[PDB]
């Protein structure tokens, strides 16, 4: 609100959210399955729950969190405006937490890494088939793969021990995320 | 032979565990001393007659590392003394002392397992191990002494570094510069006498140089102050962390008696300094002073070692005895004789005739004995009547389903005898309930020994051991960081720690669990025989433990993961027809360095466990296989197995050793099958000790952090194409021109590894076709954004078996008139079945590339459809045979252009007309299902309505898209209850993408009945069976099971050739459906 | 590249698209080896065989040079040093532009140093 | 309740339903007044599912009773909704009896709001 104000015309808003830990679906851990010390003395982040129309289905999201537009109440969750980008490191100890942030921190100095990708000049990599200027718009274009955080466990199991953000997408950055078009 | 009768009879481990029947209660203690229990608490325990009741185990106080040295086996019997109605022992703490000759005192020593001394009662026995009267109690006495060495111990576990040692360390001096420590000097402490005093404390100096002074003082009377200091390159050092620095010494002390302050002060703020412990021993008169009394004598001695002393001890209850007790099972009564009033005289010697032993004589006063900790009872168990298993599972409580569930995977898939045991169970059989880690290498060498016993000579032990958990460094998690709320107290499995002399330095290692060799003792932990092969997951809860066990069993059965290394950054390894074929076995490991991330403090304060320290995420690169002088290596397939090491270790002239090759690693063995991961890295670490040139500091020790039961997901044997339409393909991509209704025939052959044609193989090999590969498609349009698919439908072309003979095989196929605007290279997938060897051969061929059918559809298909079959209720049926009211007509059709599905357009629909009656004119276009598999190929499947028993006839109409009609005439007797009941499924959709649906149609409906669809892979082991029972009010419908492509071990299936059907379990046998092809290609 | 012989280095600056950038303007860091590292393994009549990488292709020269209006111009001597290296060597490069507080960086395989 | 029949619910599911994975049960809100008598010191009601083996979990219970406005040893939250006699926002005579003049009565939908 303090931005817009001053803000100019076509200009987004430029804060960010870092949600440093982990959440637990049930929120308050009064579940038969949060009962147990570690679980219950942990201090969480809160978990966003998308309830939709008269409790048919719900989706955890934290894109909850950056919905600060004025508009009106007939807009669902889903159709509202993403204004601010969030993120979240579900760490749940200290010990998980250094990890992270040294793998982060250790990303933006390995500079010799960043050379790894341009140094492709000698020709998994898959063609993706779609529908000077042309090949220029190619060059910065890029492929986001999402993750699909399954149903390990025989319906019950997966209730009573996949309790977490952390316990549902495996936070051990996973599988192959981000592709890099590259043209010849 | 006769030899054979002296090696079991002289068998040192029991056939049978004492456990394996009567009941036991497991107990514990804190502290040495004497523990009693009352009739009536065994009463209250279960024991219904408490008269056979007795005590058993070792206490605490670890279990010698010198496995020579450990006599006993199974549940030894604590020798116990009976009053009336209760029972007494001596039990032993944590704590326990030894004596040094050197420094002429007794020195403690923390139990680094436990913190506690566990034993059990059991009636079991029959009676109790009655204690006997002491025998050692000399004639003659060449000294009568005036006291004895009280001694005791200040020692707070608060801080572990990780790198330091097996100890903990307690107070620091970092903030406060001193520290005062208060003793209470109980009863019979003399006012003055020498006051004995071992400080122990650590120091890293945080600038050079400088006065640093650690100083104690008891009473105000300084003991001593040592100089401490440390040179400009030990303060800049990471790995010095620390100069551990031990001071004895005698004060000679007046005034002591009720209390005793210890006042250490280290002279300098900022460092970092702690506190080990302090040991203070008194001189205490030889009377009962309300409280019972270890009395030891090593002070001062006026005898040498073996000779016998008059001891006297006063003020005595009466209700009290004397027990020479240095341990728990050689409690003797030490037979005392009454001198006066509340006056007690025995003789007996204060040091062993070895002069390094102090005997104790422990004065008790029963009446104040009062019972253990008294935990509860234990179920019976066996662990020594075990057959000598393939694999040992060790496992906490929490994670024992998601371990036995990896057992009965091995035990069902890899055919395995596989052991699983609560780590609770190991230790109480192999250390009297105590935790030790030498309980874990004292049950692994039950198994060896008794292995060895018949073992041919050269043959390797054959045994492998999984610890299904995580560990810490602090066993006991009695640190400080131990305490966090966050992180909590869960149970983990055992660490042990190499410790070397003096505890200089030493490392945390699993292999002490595999060195089950009966070497002499001058052998280190590290230059000793790894006889088993020892492996862990270091999972924490189950939720991490199924993970681990999905990922194993996942790579053993996503066989196309184990094809893309034969389907073949590449780093060129500079090495310094018989020449090239000991290269293509070779393989190179590269060990994953567990780093410091943290500085200094934060390392010891976070990373408390095996898991926290190697990361066991999938980290870079572990296992290259290798295909002037420089070999090409390339990388493959995700194995579950992670080598890592903290230390660092270099070569000659500081050169750091990134891992190691083995040029014989996929060496394939006597069965013909790759060896195991865990076997490979045993020999493998065998190897770094027994050559002469790693034997220096280029010795190295990791961790095998997965299941050592792994093997290699890479194929024994390829399938290799030889002619697609008399074309050669090896060495083609999208060369060879198919058309559409063309008849491609093919031929191929079976090898090894290596490539040599192998003609042992024969069996049945399973092959489908698609007209080219899946690619990412991207659903363009004016935004920038584009949300992509995968074209997941290179259209199968074909699908089929194929009898391979002597090595090879020829199949052929029809090309059907489908989607060929697709460029560039199609692909066939091979998998062969040897049914002897259960053998498996895979392979990949891109040399086909469909071409356009030129299209103008004339009028040459004159040829009409041709009935394959056409059955009732069974594959056995000839036309005219018997059958109950409601049969089940299968029918297999086929037209190179296809069957008429359109509906109307005159008498064009697939009809069945039975006894030439409109009444019963069916438009059986909605039971036609077009295979997915075969070209042109369809099968059609009904339920037909029920009729009275009679003669009757049928005729099926079947026409093509170009109008070319068929008929097929048979007849059938209805006889009033005489078929058995069957049923047959479709499968919709196929190929399968994310889920799978079956239909099932019956011929008894409404009756109660179990049918179950079942799946198979081309090995013929049943991927699951999906059942289901047919209701009542469904009248003469039939039934849909959706399926999540899960297995029977809850892992969801790989891409491949699988083959369904299903089979009614009647009461008199079961009837089962032909299997019908399942193509899966999303997972 | 011969032992002992000066070698004139002449370089660029571009964009991500490789379009030269006039604008890059500051100190390049140049680093050149006289082949590349790779695996290898101490062997001998022992089935198993420790091994390091020979993480050592020299370092035949280590200098910065200025970058003006997108280029810059350096040259070193090649040291009397191992050659029996078959195959390239390898240049790394990066840029900052002082102003901009840009990075830029490059690596070049076409050297080859001869007995 | 206390004996008295409130409902019977009958519940089903198509082998397809119970064969798939993510249809995860059927949640259901039975609302009911049901006249009762001799309602004084404790209500026991009996929930009693037909069928054992499935997977069949109650939610909650609430129960709303007539009660007379008349102080009780205990805070009472008057709200009034059942068979409402007024329209929205007319107001009505409430009278309490038994209050023991330590008493106070506040309109409080709210923390904020109470008055
Ligand atoms: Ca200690
Ligand atoms: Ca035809």
């Amino acid at each position: 609100d303090r931005w817009k104000a001053n803000a100019p015309v076509g200009e987004t808003f430029p804060m960010q959210m870092l949600l440093f830990g982990d959440g637990a679906h049930d929120n308050r851990k009064v579940s038969v399955a949060w009962q147990k010390p570690y679980l219950q003395q942990t201090e969480f982040l809160l978990t966003f729950q998308a309830v939709n129309s008269t409790n048919v289905n719900s989706y955890v999201t934290d894109d909850y969190f950056g919905l600060l537009d004025d508009q009106p109440a007939s807009v669902n969750i889903g159709w509202r405006n993403y204004n601010m980008a969030v993120g979240r490191f579900p760490v749940r100890t200290p010990a998980e937490a250094r990890i992270a942030v040294d793998k982060t921190i250790r990303y933006e100095e390995d500079r010799e890494s960043g050379a790894w990708r341009i140094r492709a000049c000698f020709a998994m990599p898959v063609r993706a088939f779609q529908d000077k200027k042309k090949m220029l718009e190619t060059l910065q274009s890029g492929i986001i793969l999402l993750n699909y955080a399954g149903h390990g466990g025989p319906a019950g199991w997966s209730d009573e021990h996949l309790l977490t953000l952390n316990d549902i997408h495996n936070f051990n950055y996973k599988h192959m995320p981000i592709w890099i078009t590259a043209t010849c | 032979s006769s030899a054979r009768l002296q090696q079991r009879a002289m068998g040192k481990t029991a056939d049978r565990s004492l456990m394996a029947s009567g009941h036991w209660v497991k107990i514990r203690v804190d502290a040495s001393g004497v523990y009693r229990l009352t009739d009536e608490q065994l009463r209250a325990n279960g024991f219904s007659d408490p008269s056979k009741v007795g005590v058993f185990g070792y206490g605490g106080g670890v279990l010698p590392e010198d496995l020579s040295r450990i006599t006993t086996d199974d549940l030894p019997p604590v020798p116990v003394l009976r009053q009336g109605n209760a029972l007494y022992f001596y039990a032993v703490g944590p704590v326990t002392w030894f004596y040094n000759p050197a420094k002429t005192t007794m020195e403690h020593t923390v139990n680094t397992y436990s913190t506690h001394g566990y034993y059990f009662l059991s009636d079991a026995a029959g009676a109790p191990l009655q204690m006997s009267q002491y025998t050692g109690g000399g004639a003659s006495a060449e000294a009568l002494i005036d006291y004895y060495d009280e001694l005791m111990l200040h020692e707070q576990e608060l801080y572990s570094p990780k790198e330091s040692g097996r100890d903990l360390y307690g107070e620091s001096f970092s903030a406060v510069n001193t520290r005062t420590v208060k003793f209470p000097l109980r009863g019979n402490t003399r006012s003055s006498g020498e006051l004995g005093t071992v400080f122990s404390y650590i120091a890293k100096a945080r600038s050079a140089g400088g006065g640093r002074e650690m100083s104690l003082s008891a009473n105000g009377i300084l003991i001593f102050s040592d100089p401490f200091s440390m040179t400009s390159n030990e303060v800049s050092n990471s790995y010095l962390a620390g100069k551990k620095r031990r001071l004895y010494r005698s004060t000679p002390m007046n005034s002591l008696v009720n209390e005793l302050r210890l006042d250490a002060n280290y002279s300098m703020t900022g460092d970092a300094v702690n506190l080990d412990f302090i040991e203070v021993a008194t001189q205490n008169d030889l009377r009962y002073d309300g409280a019972p009394m270890h009395i030891r004598r090593f002070s001062n001695l006026p005898v040498l070692g073996g000779e016998s002393c008059r001891f006297v001890i006063s003020e005595v209850p009466e209700s009290l005895v004397v027990l020479q007790a240095n341990s728990s099972l050689t409690a003797s009564l030490v037979p005392v004789k009454t001198v006066g009033d509340k006056t007690i005289e025995f003789v007996a010697p204060p040091k062993g005739q070895d002069r390094r032993t102090i005997n104790t004589f422990y004065a008790v006063d029963l009446s104040q004995a009062s019972a253990p900790e008294i935990l509860g009872a234990v179920p019976n168990q066996n662990l020594h009547g075990e057959e000598i298993p393939d694999l040992i599972i060790v496992s906490t409580q929490a994670l024992l389903p998601e371990a036995d569930r990896l057992a009965t995977y091995r035990r069902e898939k890899n055919g395995l005898k596989v052991l699983v045991v609560l780590q609770e169970q190991v230790f109480n059989e192999f250390s009297g309930g105590t935790p030790d880690a030498t309980a874990y290498r004292l049950f692994a060498k039950m198994f060896y020994d008794r292995w060895k016993a018949n073992a041919p000579v050269g043959e390797t032990f054959p045994m492998q051991m999984l610890l299904f958990g995580d560990g810490a460094h602090d066993n006991r998690k009695v640190s400080v960081a131990w305490q966090k709320p966050y992180l909590q107290q869960t149970e983990f499995l055992l660490t042990f720690q190499a410790v070397n002399s003096t505890n200089v330095n030493s490392y945390v290692t699993d292999d002490y669990f595999g060195l089950l060799d009966d070497q002499p003792a001058s052998v280190n932990i590290g230059w000793r025989n790894y006889n088993m092969a020892v492996g862990r997951f270091p999972v924490r809860t189950p939720a991490e433990a199924r993970i681990a066990v999905d990922k194993t069993i996942r790579y053993e059965e996503d066989r196309e993961s184990g094809a893309w290394r034969i389907r073949a950054m590449p780093v060129r390894a500079f090495q310094d027809k018989k020449k090239m074929l000991e290269t293509l076995q070779s393989g190179i490991i590269l060990l994953n360095y567990a780093g410091h991330g943290g500085p200094a403090g934060w390392s010891d304060e976070h990373l408390l466990t095996l898991n926290d320290i190697h990361n066991f995420n999938y980290k870079h690169m572990p296992i290259w296989i290798t295909a002037g002088e420089e070999v090409f290596l390339h990388e493959k397939s995700g194995t579950p197995i992670m080598f890592s090491t903290t230390r660092v270790v270099y070569n000659t002239q500081n050169e750091k050793i990134n891992g190691f090759m083995l040029r014989r690693m996929f060496e394939k063995a006597k069965d013909g099958r790759y060896r195991t991961m865990g076997e490979i890295i045993r020999s493998a670490k065998q190897g770094m000790l027994s050559t002469v040139f790693p034997d220096s500091i280029n010795q190295l020790s990791f961790f095998l952090m997965g299941d050592p039961s792994v093997r290699m997901n890479l194929p024994t044997h390829k399938v290799q194409l030889t002619a697609i339409n008399g074309q050669d393909p090896e060495g083609q991509y999208g060369t060879i021109m198919l058309k559409s209704l063309e008849r491609v025939a093919l031929k191929g052959k079976v090898t090894d590894e290596k490539g040599t044609f192998d003609e042992t193989f024969s069996g049945k090999v399973f092959l489908t076709v698609f007209d080219g590969r899946k690619k990412m498609t991207a659903l363009e349009e004016e935004g920038n954004d584009l949300s992509l698919v995968y074209y997941d439908y290179p259209n199968v072309m074909y699908a089929g078996i194929a009898e391979v003979k002597d090595g090879l095989f020829e199949t052929s196929f029809i090309v059907p008139k489908d989607v060929n605007y697709s460029e560039h290279e199609g692909r066939i997938n091979l998998y062969a079945y040897n049914e002897s060897t259960k053998a498996e051969a895979m392979g990949v061929d891109f040399s086909i590339r469909v071409q356009p059918g030129i299209p103008d559809e004339v009028t040459e298909d004159n040829t009409p459809p041709e009935i394959i079959s056409c059955f009732l209720n069974d594959s056995t049926f000839r036309s005219g045979d018997e059958v109950n009211p409601t049969p089940l007509f299968m029918a297999e059709v086929f037209d190179l252009n296809g069957i008429n599905i359109t509906g109307s357009g005159v008498g064009h629909d697939i009809t069945l007309c039975i006894d030439g009656r409109a009444d019963l004119t069916y438009n059986l276009n909605a039971y036609f299902t077009s295979s997915a598999t075969d070209a042109g190929v369809g099968t059609i499947l009904f339920m037909i309505p029920a009729l009275a028993e009679g003669d009757h006839t049928a005729r099926l109409t079947v026409w093509d898209i170009f109008n070319n009609a068929v008929h097929h005439d048979f007849s059938f007797r209805v006889v009033d209850g005489i078929a058995p009941d069957v049923a047959d499924v479709i499968l919709f959709p196929n190929p399968v993408r994310e889920s799978a649906t079956f239909r099932i149609f019956h011929n008894r409906p409404g009756s109660d009945l179990n049918v179950v669809v079942e799946i198979y892979d081309f090995t013929g082991r049943l991927v699951n069976s999906l059942p289901v029972k047919t209701y009542s009010s469904s009248y003469g419908e039939p039934i849909e099971i959706k399926w999540d492509l899960t297995s029977k071990y809850g892992v969801k299936i790989g891409n491949g050739f699988y083959l369904y059907r299903c089979v009614v379990n009647s009461p008199g046998g079961q009837t089962a459906s032909m299997a019908k092809k399942m193509i899966v290609v999303a997972q």
